[PDB]
């Protein structure tokens, strides 16, 4: 909406896909994001937890606080978002 | 109207010690977020506790790394001077006016 | 209004109303054709419509005559 | 203080009826321009 | 007791502001801002609870505060 | 047509809307689209309320287990033709959604299933004046209020309150179940409709400088070359400004319509007739794009030559590609007798955008699409299953219309020298008209079976020009007579 | 009963049961006390407060404190 | 911003924990959020004497990444826009 | 509108130094500072904690991880100090 | 917020300095304060009753179901 920057609407249109979440603590979280917040709080499902020691754990759902999160890994499929193409020089 | 209540928030509020320090040019020693202590005089400030500092000498205690197995070194007092500097208020832990 | 009797009905309904009305028709159900459909007691008119009492008769009659059957 | 989106404008005006009449007017009078 | 009543009733009282890092400053609560950074008058210092020196009147930022007590 | 539309979240959803005929005698088209899509948008026009085809498609909608969503269209006829005040407009809109909900109740059992009941507060009903270029839901309206007035609440709890017998008290900026004063209107009329009426008559009775000031009051700023257009164009532009992107539609259906992951499951469970213990029904029930491709080709569309028909159907299982081999399982297909199915190729698969076609290299499971090279064996509908599947295979049940081809006509080509293409025309007519029925008698003439006036009218038109080009004499129309009993025979008949 | 959190805080104040509050990144130090006041910034005016260092299990009496919300981790009831 | 001059231009990022991220620029938010195409993590392992600092910084390939400004400390250019 | 970022955004084309939150040192020219205190520098050299200096044609630094600025000794402060009370 | 989809469900809530409290949700705020029923400290093996956790005192939450 008016006021909102592009990459969070990127995050929103990433909905319904399987992505990865790195938080500032260093562990990795792979799962299907259900929906996310303006404040980057997000809910994934089918959760793979990769702990700081390589620990692999199975979590049904995850709600991740955004200001806890470092970055997101998102399919380049979705890097075809209309913002990406529209801004593009060609 | 925001500016006048801002002014009296500076004036009767706790940061007024620094406001005093602006007008009396008194020396203030500030405790930083990483414990490097900066003695200087405030030129101006904001609501962020960010500062324009003059005659700034920051001093700290550096403990150099020993070779593995040998005694922890003696901590060394190091100070560095700059004439004028900006200070960001998130680095500020403490401000101390000098009693003069 | 029976579907037989729907022939040109939307038109004439608009025509004697100058068109302020508009009607719709959907198939709704079946019900029984009045008269006696096998009847012979009424010998009927070509080119003229039969009354209520002779419909079921001549209706299956002309049905057969078209479909290739005797009366 | 969200109040009403348009609470400072009259719901109806004397000319409003005329505008409606213009809307339901034969071709030349439909339009404002031409 | 809302914290603003507590702060303004503690005004001028002997009060301790212990910090999140463990430092505790005990002194006179001169005044407080809208943002709960504190004026302290004739302030005493303690780290590891043992007294280390007096700083006189000092200003502490809100984000440096752990909690504060009336003496 | 599937359009990539925007949500309030900015997440673009791909919405497959299938624009249908609404004239009664074309209900055939309807069922196709309705067995295609798992959701339906019923556009009831604010002015005239409920009519025949609306609730008949509503029964179609509940029978096929669909997500039914109300779109009150043509709201401007409340303002401009009928001139009903904002309060009586609330009454009329409320009464129209109430009429839909009660004629839902009738066939759903006299009670309203709680996931099916349409009222705007949960965001199912959306208002529309498509012509004047605007539409909304209370969600979109509450959010709009939040945006123009500053980020001063959660639009959600606002839309929670704007509908009903809720009356805003200026006393304390809260909504009540009770009229705080004598004469105050509801929350809908005031907070929605009063602004709408003001918007409409600030356009339809007032100086374009008054419009430019009425909206320069608001954030929206036009181009001073939009305050020249006539009353309808200026009306559309002004409302589309302060009623913006239609988020009521996306943020309505993409909420109250499941995606393909869940839609295909019940779709086949109520729609597949073959054994659901087989892997194929489970490959559908996950809408797994990698499994044996099962497509439900329920419509076919003629082309620019009128020679062959592209096949519109839903790839609900697996991933198709242009250049496949498939067994297309026809109508009368039998697991014991595989007479009625043909092996065929796929030429090219598209996505259809109602004026043109986009070539799509792969057809995902859950995607309704256009297939090339299959029409030779399709009359009304079929299933698509790859030859790459060695499992027993069955079909999606044929369309069970609401309507019957109750009317019959005779057809005799003026020139018998062209009765082949005539029937080929008839044959190709049996290509595009689901309710078309061609029947040959002991009389030998081809009788054709349609709903009524317009359906047979346009089928006769397309027979005349689209497929055959042979002009044919049609006798007086006549309908089908059933044969019933009055009371039982008095003797037992033997043969 | 799906009750609001602020109503649980009303519970904590008026019931004046003694609670323990965890602090930010403070797994070593807890603060017990009886809640006698709070704001929407949820700085907690506490009675009879004593700070627990669990590793040696030493409890330091602080009395009536005003705890900064910015250090608040968890509001748990010190019930049996 | 002048980092509009910097979309499509390949860039390197430092995190607060001093981990390195190299990717190309797609979109930027006011909160210093960034969109990195073709991103890979270079994490500095401790320098074990006898080897170059340049030849064993652990590269992981992250793919397309988006960066929250709160832990974003420093950004530099890495190269031209790739072709 | 604070006084000091009001002062800092006029540091355009200032050849100054910067200390980071973790102890990195940066000497370079301020091409821009914005309302978030984020600075883009030109003609830069950045020297990490215990690290060799590396020069940068251009550099970006977040306003929040900035420890502080070292301003020129040649600074007409009282030039840039006027107008800070002026709202535009 | 999506915490609404969690109403009255047993949860595992991780907090600052590596702490886990597991309790059936009771309610939340815009500041993401959380009130829990029958919460258990997974470190010391203690069921700590009904609790409120602070917003920035919530690293993550998992749903065991």
């Amino acid at each position: 909406a008016k006021g909102i920057g592009i990459p969070v609407k990127l995050l929103h249109e990433a909905e319904g896909h399987v992505v990865t979440v790195e938080l500032k603590s260093g562990e990795m979280y792979r799962g299907e994001l259900c929906d996310a917040e303006d404040n980057m709080n997000c809910q994934l499902k089918d959760v793979t937890a990769t702990g700081r020691d390589g620990r692999v754990t199975q979590l049904a759902h995850l709600f991740i606080r955004g200001s806890r999160v470092r970055f997101f890994i998102i399919p380049d499929m979705l890097k075809n978002a209309p913002m990406f193409k529209r801004i593009d020089p060609k | 109207e925001l500016e006048k209540k801002e002014e009296d928030e500076y004036r009767t509020g706790p940061l007024s010690v620094l406001t005093q320090s602006v007008k009396t040019n008194g020396q203030v020693l500030i405790n930083c977020r990483n414990n490097h202590k900066l003695l200087a005089r405030v030129k101006a400030f904001d609501r962020h506790c960010n500062m324009i500092l003059e005659n700034v000498k920051e001093m700290w205690t550096e403990i150099p790394k020993t070779g593995k197995g040998q005694k922890a070194s003696r901590p060394v007092n190091k100070d560095r001077f700059v004439s004028k500097m900006f200070l960001r208020g998130d680095s500020v832990i403490m401000v101390l006016r000098n009693p003069k | 209004l029976p579907v037989v009797e729907s022939f040109g009905f939307e038109t004439d309904l608009r025509y004697h109303t100058q068109g302020q009305a508009f009607c719709q028709s959907v198939f709704d159900h079946w019900q029984v054709v009045p008269g006696d459909p096998l009847d012979k007691s009424i010998v009927l008119r070509p080119l003229e419509p039969a009354p209520v009492q002779a419909l079921a008769r001549e209706f299956m009659v002309k049905t057969r005559r078209r479909k290739g059957m005797s009366d | 203080g969200v109040e009403p989106l348009l609470g400072e404008s009259p719901l109806y005006t004397d000319n409003t009826a005329s505008g409606i009449a213009l809307l339901w007017a034969p071709p030349p009078f439909n339009r404002r321009s031409g | 007791v809302n914290p603003k009543p507590f702060l303004q009733d503690l005004t001028g009282k002997q009060v301790i502001v212990k910090l999140k890092w463990g430092m505790e400053y005990k002194g006179y609560l001169v005044s407080t801002d809208s943002y709960m950074n504190l004026q302290l008058a004739s302030t005493e210092e303690y780290i590891d609870g043992q007294f280390t020196g007096q700083l006189g009147e000092v200003l502490i930022r809100c984000n440096n505060v752990m909690y504060l007590r009336g003496v | 047509m599937s359009l990539v539309m925007e949500s309030h979240s900015g997440k673009s959803f791909l919405l497959n809307l299938l624009d249908c005929p609404g004239h009664v005698n074309f209900n055939d088209e309807v069922t196709a689209a309705m067995r295609l899509a798992d959701g339906v948008m019923l556009v009831v026009d604010a002015a005239e309320g409920i009519m025949v085809v609306t609730e008949r498609a509503v029964r179609q909608a509940l029978q096929e287990g669909l997500s039914i969503t109300l779109m009150i269209s043509k709201v401007d006829r409340l303002i401009t033709e009928l001139k009903l005040p904002p309060a009586d407009a609330y009454h009329k809109l409320r009464h129209t959604i109430e009429e839909v909900n009660n004629l839902i109740a009738a066939c759903c059992g006299g009670e309203v299933p709680p996931e099916q009941l349409l009222d705007p507060v949960r965001g199912n009903v959306t208002f529309s004046a498509a012509q004047s270029g605007w539409s909304f839901s209370l969600q979109s309206f509450a959010r709009l209020y939040a945006e123009i007035y500053g980020a001063g609440f959660d639009p959600r709890e606002f839309a929670k309150r704007l509908w009903g017998d809720l009356y805003f008290v200026p006393e304390d900026r809260v909504f009540r179940r009770t009229p705080p004063r004598a004469g105050v209107e509801r929350s809908f009329v005031q907070f929605v409709l009063e602004p709408l009426y003001k918007m409409y008559s600030a356009v339809i009775g007032e100086h374009p400088k008054t419009v430019e000031g009425l909206l320069a009051g608001l954030g929206v700023y036009l181009r001073t070359a939009t305050y020249n257009l006539d009353t309808k164009p200026l009306l559309k532009e002004v409302c589309s400004s302060v009623l913006g992107s239609c988020a009521g539609v996306v943020d309505m259906l993409v909420a109250h319509v499941p995606p393909s992951r869940k839609a295909s499951a019940d779709k086949v469970a109520a729609h597949y007739s073959g054994p659901s213990d087989a892997p194929a029904v489970s490959f559908m029930s996950a809408c797994n794009p990698r499994g044996p491709l099962v497509v439900a080709v329920a419509k076919l569309f003629p082309r620019q030559d009128c020679s062959r028909f592209d096949a519109l159907g839903r790839v609900m299982s697996g991933t198709l590609r242009p250049g496949d081999t498939v067994k297309v399982l026809g109508e009368a297909y039998t697991p014991e007798d595989e007479e009625d199915s043909a092996v065929a190729t796929v030429g090219s698969v598209w996505v259809y955008q109602a004026r043109y076609r986009v070539p799509v290299a792969r057809a995902t499971a859950g995607n309704l699409v256009l297939i090339e090279g299959v029409d030779a064996t399709i009359t009304r509908t079929a299933t698509l299953v790859s030859d790459a599947y060695d499992e027993p295979v069955h079909i999606f049940r044929p369309l069970r219309f609401q309507t019957r081809s109750t009317v019959k006509i005779a057809a005799e080509p003026l020139n018998p020298s062209e009765l082949p293409k005539m029937v080929e025309g008839l044959r190709k007519v049996s290509k595009s008209y689901p309710l078309c029925s061609t029947r040959v008698e002991e009389s030998g003439e081809h009788t054709i079976f349609g709903t009524g006036e317009m359906y047979l009218d346009c089928l006769m038109k397309d027979l005349r020009e689209l497929y055959a080009e042979v002009e044919v004499k049609v006798a007086d129309p006549v309908v089908a007579f059933c044969e019933t009993v009055v009371e039982s025979s008095s003797l037992k008949c033997f043969a | 009963i799906m009750t609001q959190p602020i109503n649980l805080m009303f519970r904590f104040l008026q019931s004046k049961q003694k609670v323990q509050i965890w602090l930010f990144d403070q797994a070593d130090l807890r603060v017990e006390g009886r809640i006698i006041g709070f704001d929407e910034y949820m700085n907690l005016v506490l009675d009879e407060a004593e700070e627990v260092s669990m590793k040696r299990k030493t409890r330091k009496t602080l009395g009536r404190i005003l705890l900064k919300g910015d250090n608040i981790t968890l509001i748990q009831t010190t019930g049996r | 911003s002048k980092l509009l001059q910097y979309i499509n231009f390949r860039m390197r990022v430092t995190l607060v924990d001093s981990r390195q991220i190299v990717g190309r620029f797609m979109a930027f938010d006011r909160h210093m959020n960034l969109v990195l195409g073709d991103s890979e993590e270079f994490r500095r392992l401790p320098p074990k004497k006898g080897k170059s600092e340049e030849e064993r910084e652990e590269r992981r390939v992250l793919g397309l990444v988006l960066l929250r400004g709160e832990e974003i400390v420093s950004l530099t250019i890495e190269g031209p826009p790739p072709n | 509108m604070v006084k000091l970022v009001r002062f800092l955004m006029k540091l355009a084309n200032e050849t100054v130094q910067i200390e980071l939150k973790n102890g990195t040192v940066i000497q370079g020219t301020i091409a821009g500072v914005d309302i978030a205190m984020n600075t883009h520098l030109k003609a830069v050299k950045l020297t990490a904690r215990g690290k060799n200096p590396v020069s940068m044609d251009h550099l970006s630094v977040r306003g929040n991880n900035i420890r502080y600025y070292i301003l020129p000794d040649s600074l007409n402060l009282d030039t840039l100090l006027v107008d800070i009370d002026k709202p535009k | 917020p999506e915490l609404k989809r969690f109403m009255d469900k047993k949860l595992s809530i991780t907090l600052n300095a590596n702490r886990h409290v597991s309790g059936t949700l009771r309610g939340f705020d815009q500041f993401m304060n959380l009130v829990l029923d029958a919460t258990v400290d997974e470190k010391l093996k203690v069921d700590i009753g009904m609790v409120v956790i602070r917003g920035n005192s919530i690293q993550t939450i998992e749903a065991l179901e």
